[PDB]
């Protein structure tokens, strides 16, 4: 079991979260779960399954885009459960 | 699933 | 023949705020047998519409069992849980507290 | 982290008024997804979670077929009991049954369960080997030696180490969005003046799933026991669970005193202090 995170953005345009990553590995199966970070309070987060791409062996990536979060936003909160190994990525809004 | 043969005590 | 008298908790799936609906909860546990009877009160009145998981029970052979009603609480208005079980010589109340 | 599938099963005799009642149900970790009651109308096993829903026609027909089944052989097990244990024709008595599976993390097959329980106490169990059995009494090394003949912990190994875990694995992936996401608590401490002299921190946790949970309160960072209460885990009603946990203190010292909460769903524990 092993892998290694390549990328993890994030940025929000009117109201609406746009975030990309990618995640080479061997992993077999993959839960993702993202939520939204209110700064110390938040929820989680739900997107569409054409933003997430999974290659069984291979990798994971992401590419959700236009999701609503609310104006108090704060940072993404990403869990991960690669092959049941869980990791937490974080993600704070750009430019 | 259920398992799907009888017991009984 | 072991027996257990239920313990039982009343209280709101969301945080209480008068005018706002919401769920008010009895919830029985650690029981046997599991005939048991609750009951939801407003104001030491049984509320009708009373709902209830299914019946389930614990790694020790206890049950335990959900009871709950669409409310909107008020602050006047109060609520409370009625249990009646064999193990009880009278019908136990706990009135729901929101601090609990 | 690690998984569960679970089915309980309570058959209560009501000698006189009709047949015994009869209630199945299904678990995958803190989730229920299926039930069966004997009494209720439909006669079928019911869907209780919305990711059991997309099993097709032939996995309720089968389902509904073998529940019922359960349901007969605890009707002849209650007659069966009656008779070990010497009792009345007319009392109330209650068998339950419960078995299943878990899995690790790395959804392989950790352990099994498949035992039984009359009157509120254990009867018989399958030990962890899923080889011997453990009569709880004299009257069950009856059923013991009958299930031995019988080769019933054959069977059941065979199901809880393959069919079992084959299934959890199919519902944690089907049920993916609500069995392997985590809802983490929301948390909050009220403070309650119970006289001049001390007040009570209530630390809470709400909203959260799974329903594992550890609430600890601490007094200049050491464990404190005394003087706590911890209230038993509880279903919210939508799937979530809510906890909490209260510490009786000095007035005046409040700000010693720190609840810490650990959930799957937290990147890292919470410390709350009053104020």
């Amino acid at each position: 079991p092993w892998f290694q995170i390549e990328d993890n953005r994030c940025y929000i345009d009117n109201g609406k979260l746009f975030a990309r990553g990618s995640i080479v590995g061997n992993m077999s199966r993959f839960v993702f779960d993202p939520k939204a970070d209110y700064g110390g309070v938040g929820e989680n987060l739900y997107v569409h399954a054409d933003d997430v791409e999974f290659v069984p062996g291979e990798s994971l990536k992401w590419n959700v885009r236009n999701l609503d979060v609310m104006p108090i936003f704060e940072t993404l909160a990403l869990r991960l459960v690669l092959q049941g190994d869980v990791i937490w990525l974080r993600c704070v809004p750009e430019l | 699933l259920l398992f799907g043969y009888p017991v009984y005590v | 023949m072991i027996q257990r008298t239920p313990k039982i908790q009343v209280y709101s799936r969301h945080p209480a705020e008068n005018g706002k609906s919401n769920f008010l909860n009895c919830y029985v546990s650690g029981f046997h047998p599991s005939d048991i009877e609750v009951d939801l009160l407003k104001n030491g009145e049984r509320i009708e519409k009373v709902e209830h998981s299914d019946l389930s029970f614990s790694k020790d052979w206890s049950f335990y069992l959900l009871y709950y009603t669409e409310f909107t609480p008020t602050e006047k208005d109060e609520y409370a849980c009625r249990v009646n079980h064999v193990t009880l010589s009278q019908p136990k109340i706990v009135k729901w507290d929101r601090d609990m | 982290g690690s998984h569960s599938m679970r089915y309980f099963f309570t058959s209560v005799s009501r000698p006189g008024r009709g047949e015994p009642r009869f209630i199945a149900v299904g678990y995958v970790d803190d989730t229920q997804f299926v039930r069966f009651d004997s009494d209720a109308a439909s006669q079928r096993m019911e869907p209780r979670a919305p990711w059991i829903e997309q099993e097709g026609p032939e996995y309720w027909d089968g389902e509904t077929r073998k529940v019922k089944a359960h349901s007969q052989t605890h009707r002849v097990d209650l007659g069966t009991l009656r008779g070990y244990y010497n009792q009345s024709e007319a009392g109330s008595h209650t068998v339950q049954r419960m078995y299943g599976c878990d899995v690790g993390s790395d959804w392989r097959f950790l352990r099994g369960y498949h035992q039984y329980a009359y009157d509120g106490k254990d009867y018989i169990a399958l030990k962890e080997d899923l080889r011997s059995w453990t009569a709880a009494d004299m009257a069950a090394q009856t059923t013991k030696h009958k299930w031995e003949a019988a080769h019933v912990a054959e069977q059941l190994r065979a199901y809880l180490e393959g069919t079992c875990v084959e299934w959890l694995r199919r519902y944690l992936e089907n049920g993916k969005e609500t069995l392997q996401r985590t809802d983490a608590p929301k948390t909050h401490m009220t403070h309650h003046a119970v006289s001049d002299h001390e007040a009570t921190l209530r630390c809470w946790a709400l909203s959260f799933y799974p329903a594992e949970i550890t609430l600890t309160w601490q007094r200049d960072g050491e464990d404190q026991t005394q003087d706590t209460e911890l209230v038993e885990t509880r279903p919210a009603g939508d799937g979530t669970f809510q906890k909490w946990a209260a510490v009786v203190v000095p007035s005046g010292q409040e700000q010693r005193y720190t609840c810490h909460v650990q959930h799957e769903g937290l990147p890292k524990p919470l410390t709350l202090r009053w104020e």
